[PDB]
């Protein structure tokens, strides 16, 4: 009698569920969705391909080697599927695990996601919601960011790269976004800035807060980082299929032509 | 450096700079353990990563850093140090640490406490002197209180007069008047100096010696009535009271009066009952008459330079002393063998007031120790700092031979060869006056540089000869230069097609001087022409050593390239001083004819401050007017005062100094019509 | 000028605590040969210093960061100053050599308002697009994704060394201990062991992020040998027409 077949169970069930109910209910009641329903009204029905879901931290520091901060997929759901019957990969963040904070888990799986893509030869779609790197690694946060940059720079102009920003991205993970063709924002609920308000107010004593610091408005309006804004999530998304409908899979192959009348 | 004597093990080094690092080589050679106090700005000194082991012992300022008895205790108890050397200046002639270290347990490498105390003061000095029967100035006992007293006393002593502040000075509180109104204004103000000052207030009339000569009898003593005068030094050349070039034997004194001072140097000491090394310092006026000034219960700045003539090591002597051994040597076994020459090297400027202190960090330092009969003393490194906080002095260069003039030639090209990148230095002073006629033929006294130079320093006046050779050097480096830009390597696509110019034709310019130079190059020889005069300059051409060395009609010279930049500007230091020479191809110097001049909107009306440090004091506010010749504001920085001139009639529209502000180098002060 | 000429200036340039500042062009000086440097736009984003120079006859140009300026953050105008430099000299096939201290970047509402994001790209696409042998050294400092903008040794770099004053960590310790030791509540001991285990190089040196710590005193040997190795290096990239800059 063996129990690895109970244990698989268990952990997909984990998996599933992200770091608990309440943070479901809390994301919830803010009016933001978790990432495994981005992924199904993104894609086509029954296409979706899940990849690296046993993947887990190695962190041995600052008391994370308890159970109780041991969390299977490590806050990234990643894969492959179809839209509209033309492949694509496709990657989000968990707010729920850790607030998203990326690791290298997080960064190997992102990594191994783009190289299959610029392997093949097809286009990314990131669903960006994480507050930074996690300080507790230290070092491998930083190298992880620096290939996710390199990966990013390397696959420019050979396959496209979308971005959609769904929550607050804070820190050194707002330049992948940057780096990409285009990127997107929702409003009411995305932000992106470098820093917090709070180092605003250390540093140079004036008034401001989190909404006109980073918010959709600001990058849509006077910051030109932003290409359109949304007025919620499943609205952003079925635009984002629509405009992925436009573009082509790589440089290599001619612009798309559809029936006309 | 017999190590079977048995010595102290551990030894405290209570001092910083040069004679910390001298103290601990001579300590290391004899085989004692070190110890070395710093400042927070000295963590990183030569003398403390030269030393076993290091305790900080406050902040910057000297008062809480090097003057803090209670932290040199807490070091000395921590560290189990058996030993103290104070080495000169801070608390070295300081009675109050002596007594303490007495009292502990520790021993002071130094005279006793009753010494210090006898030769503080100048007037118990006199006296003690006087009954000693040694030579001593004309003059009253008994500090005058008065003008009217100074005045009687005027008329018996003769006219000219010497006023002076009891106890302080150290190179300040001096005056000379002579008139009676001047005896009693500068008996008021020297009254209120000292009170500002030190605050004693007592003063002293002496007959003013006219134009003197300052003579340094070394005396070495131990703790068994034994005492011995280790020849004499000649200490004339002088600025604001303090000594820049030394010599070893003084040219102006033969046996007999040799041997007199130095009977009556040693008379003195046993008088003290002095038990250590010390000096006897007289002023000898023209005829051979000298006179009792001061004794230094201490080691000297200048003792390398008699450790030449001698053979002895003062630092091991003092050490073998403070442990009670006696001396090893007889009177009649001290001898001249050779002659030899000191300069001390400061950091500043030696165009304002015959130097002005400076700062800066070095970015290169290199000593010519490769050169024969040359020994450098410096307790800096490349890469360290100079502060506003204590002497800026850098260096002491000594070098020896058979006679005056071997010695003095081994100078010069010492001082040719001696490489500092980074701050403002006196080497153009300190070599410039080793070759004038006066002092070469031995004619020299106390105001040598304030009659040499009534109007100041301005640099060493080249000859013609000179001018022809500078010219001819800075026109082959700058050919050179131009001959090195061309040599690249081979590209195998687009070949290199050298140009073949066979003779180049240039303007150079200096001072207010425009000369046409025409030079070919041969290989390794320039042929140049200034004005008709021909030459020949040949060298290796290493355009990236600091140093370089020419051949000029057969003289063997040696140059250095400060700065280059491609307008045409260049630094050239040539024989100590730096010329800025700008040099142009005769076809753009034509066309720099066509170019309108760049307006210069300064034409005095600014006070700006000529040295870092602090400003303290400030005589006058905005929205006043002033005159000539009084002075404006005071700035203290690197132990020293100063007071900027006036000369200019104007309103003082603002003021940018107050007191306890720290001011840079260069930055305006006081704005005037 | 010898390739091999020690150095022993910088030893003790780089004070010990952490608010004074120094000057990076007295290293420039130091370091390349005949102490001659050509620098561009030096009156304009003082924080930030690039030029050309000469490392044992071979043209380099050089990229580093001013203390002396605004503490050496990075923000708008020396981020489009760097790149511009770093594309033209990776275009011409010129070696890079690179300075880093860095606390981070210029916070502010009129930088974010500015597109600080933008600019950051672009300094971080000039850097991670360079093909040419690319040589780092680390000075004092080297906090959060700013050390990854500078051309870490995860960028594809060549050679990466750090002085034994530097220093990489996300970002302060007193950030660091607010941000994990908040039930704690108590920052005395906290804040101390982690200045002792954390602010110091040898976190990045363990993983191998950086390939040595070498003396101040034998960095310019250390470099010019670099540049007669890396001077063959080639690497083969996926065909495309152009790729997207940020602008
Ligand atoms: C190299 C680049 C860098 O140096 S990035 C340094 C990180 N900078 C930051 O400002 C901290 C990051 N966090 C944030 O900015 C805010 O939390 C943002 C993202 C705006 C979210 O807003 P808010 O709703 O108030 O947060 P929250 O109360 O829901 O916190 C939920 C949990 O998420 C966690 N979290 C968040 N970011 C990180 C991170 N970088 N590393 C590790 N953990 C992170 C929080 O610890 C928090 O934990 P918990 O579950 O509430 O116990
Ligand atoms: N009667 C005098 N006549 C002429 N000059 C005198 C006379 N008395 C003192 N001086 C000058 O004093 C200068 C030397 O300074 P001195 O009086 O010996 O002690 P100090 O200035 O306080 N510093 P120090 O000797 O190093 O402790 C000499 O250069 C003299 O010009
Ligand atoms: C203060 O920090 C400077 C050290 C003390 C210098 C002493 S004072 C008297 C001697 N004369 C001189 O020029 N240096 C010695
Ligand atoms: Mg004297």
């Amino acid at each position: 009698a063996t129990s690895v077949n109970e244990r698989i169970e268990n952990k997909r069930r984990t998996a599933l569920l992200g770091g608990g109910q309440r943070r479901i209910d809390a994301q919830h009641k803010r009016g933001k969705l978790t990432a495994r329903e981005r992924i199904s009204l993104l894609l086509d029905p029954g296409s979706f391909v899940e990849s690296d879901m046993f993947v887990e931290h190695r962190c041995a520091d600052f008391g994370m080697a308890a159970d109780k901060n041991k969390f299977p997929g490590d806050s990234v759901v990643t894969g492959r599927g179809r839209i509209n019957g033309r492949l694509v990969y496709v990657f989000s963040q968990d707010f729920t695990v850790f607030g998203g904070s990326l690791s290298g888990a997080h960064a190997q799986k992102i990594c191994k996601i783009m190289d299959q893509a610029i392997t093949v030869g097809a286009p990314v779609i990131g669903l960006n919601d994480s507050g930074g790197a996690r300080i507790q690694e230290g070092v491998e946060s930083l190298a992880g960011y620096a290939d996710i940059f390199l990966r990013n720079v390397t696959a420019s102009g050979v396959i496209p790269q979308i971005s959609l920003i769904m929550g607050p991205c804070a820190g050194g993970a707002v330049y992948s976004p940057a780096l990409t063709d285009f990127t997107f924002m929702v409003k009411d609920t995305s932000y992106l800035f470098i820093t917090g308000p709070d180092v605003v107010k250390s540093v140079t004593n004036e008034d401001v807060t989190q909404e006109e610091l980073g918010g959709a408005k600001t990058h849509t309006t006077m910051s030109g980082v932003a290409h359109r804004a949304f007025e919620n999530d499943v609205d952003a998304l079925c635009n984002l299929r629509d405009f992925f409908n436009y573009l082509p899979l790589s440089s290599q192959d001619p612009a798309p032509v559809r029936e006309c009348h | 450096y017999d190590p079977n004597e048995k010595t102290f093990d551990k030894i405290l080094v209570a001092n910083r700079g040069e004679i910390a690092c001298r103290v601990i080589r001579t300590c290391k050679k004899m085989g004692i353990k070190t110890v070395a106090i710093h400042s927070d700005v000295d963590a990183s000194s030569v003398h403390v990563k030269m030393a076993d082991e290091a305790v900080c012992v406050g902040p910057a300022p000297t008062s809480k850093s090097y003057l803090n008895m209670d932290a040199i205790m807490e070091a000395i108890k921590k560290t189990r140090a058996q030993a103290v050397h104070p080495g000169y200046g801070f608390l070295s002639e300081n009675k109050e640490f002596a007594r303490c270290l007495a009292a502990e347990d520790v021993v002071f490498i130094g005279p006793d406490t009753h010494a210090i105390q006898a030769m503080g003061d100048k007037i118990e000095s006199k006296l003690l002197a006087k009954k000693a029967e040694v030579n001593t100035i004309p003059g009253f006992d008994g500090v005058v209180k008065d003008a009217e007293e100074a005045v009687r006393i005027a008329r018996e002593i003769g006219y000219p007069v010497m006023i002076k502040a009891s106890a302080g000075g150290g190179g300040k509180g001096m005056r000379i008047a002579w008139d009676d109104e001047e005896t009693r204004d500068g008996f008021r103000l020297s009254s209120q100096e000292a009170a500002s000052s030190f605050g004693d207030d007592r003063l002293l009339i002496e007959k003013f010696i006219d134009n003197p000569r300052h003579i340094e009898i070394q005396v070495l003593g131990d703790k068994h009535g034994n005492a011995l005068w280790l020849n004499e030094r000649e200490c004339s050349i002088q600025r604001r009271n303090q000594k820049v070039v030394e010599e070893a034997p003084s040219i102006f004194l033969d046996a007999e009066t040799r041997r007199a001072m130095g009977e009556q140097a040693v008379a003195l000491a046993r008088a003290v009952k002095y038990s250590s090394a010390g000096t006897v310092e007289f002023l000898v006026d023209s005829k051979k008459n000298f006179y009792f000034l001061e004794m230094n219960t201490r080691l000297q700045v200048e003792h390398p330079v008699t450790e030449c003539i001698t053979g002895l090591d003062l630092v091991q002597e003092m050490i073998r002393v403070a442990k009670g051994y006696p001396l090893r040597h007889k009177q009649a076994d001290i001898r001249i063998n050779g002659w030899a020459v000191e300069c001390r090297v400061y950091a500043e400027d030696p165009y304002k007031s015959f130097g002005l202190p400076s700062i800066g960090r070095l970015s290169q330092y290199q000593e010519p120790l490769h050169l024969p009969g040359v020994r450098v003393d410096s307790g800096i490194q490349p890469g360290s700092d100079i502060s506003i906080y204590y002497d800026p002095m850098i260096s002491k260069l000594i070098t020896y031979g058979s006679d005056r003039t071997e010695a003095l030639k081994r100078m010069a090209d010492a001082l040719d060869n001696y490489v500092i990148r980074g701050v403002t230095h006196n080497i153009a002073l300190l070599r410039e006056v080793i070759i004038n006629s006066r002092f070469v033929k031995g004619d020299i006294s106390t105001k040598f540089l304030s009659d040499v130079y009534p109007d100041g320093f301005k640099g060493h006046m080249l000859t013609k000869s000179e001018k022809n050779q500078l010219l001819a050097i800075a026109s082959s480096l700058f050919v050179a230069f131009q001959l090195r830009a061309q040599h690249f390597q081979e590209n195998s696509r687009m070949p290199v097609i050298k140009p073949d110019i066979a003779n180049w034709e240039l303007s150079v310019k200096l001072h207010d001087k425009v000369h046409t130079v025409v030079a070919s190059n041969n290989g390794s020889v320039f042929s140049v022409e200034v004005d008709g005069s021909k030459l020949n300059v040949t060298s290796t051409w290493n355009l990236a050593s600091p140093l370089l060395s020419v051949s000029v009609d057969g003289t063997q010279r040696t140059v250095q390239c400060l700065s280059r930049e491609a307008g045409g500007n260049m630094s050239i230091q040539f024989l100590g001083t730096v010329y800025k020479v700008n040099i142009l191809t005769r076809l753009a110097a034509e066309l720099n004819k066509f170019m309108l001049e760049k307006v210069t909107e300064d034409t005095s009306s600014v006070l700006r401050s000529p040295m870092p440090g602090v400003v303290v004091a400030v005589s006058v506010k905005p929205g006043d007017a002033v005159a000539e010749g009084q002075e404006i504001c005071v700035i203290e920085a690197m132990k020293m005062q100063n007071s900027m001139t006036a000369g200019k009639t104007g309103t003082v529209k603002s003021v940018h100094c107050q007191a306890g502000d720290t001011v840079g180098e260069g930055d305006l002060l006081v704005e005037l019509e | 000028d010898p390739s091999d000429r020690l150095v022993p200036e910088l030893d003790t340039i780089v004070p010990l605590e952490s608010t004074k500042a120094y000057n990076m062009v007295d290293i420039i000086h130091s370091v390349v040969d005949e102490r001659e440097f050509f620098e561009i736009m030096p009156n304009y984003a003082k924080n930030i210093i690039v030029g050309f120079a000469r490392m044992n006859g071979r043209t380099v140009g050089i990229v580093g960061n001013q203390p002396k300026v605004a503490s050496g953050c990075l923000d708008i105008n020396s981020s489009v100053k760097g790149a511009r430099f770093v594309r033209f000299c990776d275009a011409f096939n010129i070696p890079l050599i690179t300075f880093v201290d860095v606390p981070g970047f210029l916070p502010g509402t009129a930088q974010e308002y500015g597109g600080i994001i933008r600019h950051g790209a672009k300094l971080l696409y000039a850097f991670a697009e360079a093909t040419v042998p690319k040589v780092t050294v680390i000075t004092r400092k080297a906090y959060g994704g700013a050390y990854d903008v500078m051309s870490s040794k995860h960028l594809c770099g060549d050679t990466n060394y750090a002085w034994p004053t530097a220093e990489i960590a996300v970002m302060g310790a007193k950030g660091a201990v607010e941000i994990i030791f908040k039930g704690h509540e108590n920052v005395e001991a906290a804040q101390a062991e982690y200045i002792e285990k954390f602010a110091n190089p040898f976190p990045a040196a363990v993983r191998g992020f950086v390939d040595d710590i070498i003396q101040p005193s034998s960095t310019r040997a250390r470099i010019c040998c670099d540049l007669d190795v890396l001077a063959s290096k080639k690497v083969q990239r996926p065909w495309r027409k152009h790729a997207n800059i940020p602008l």
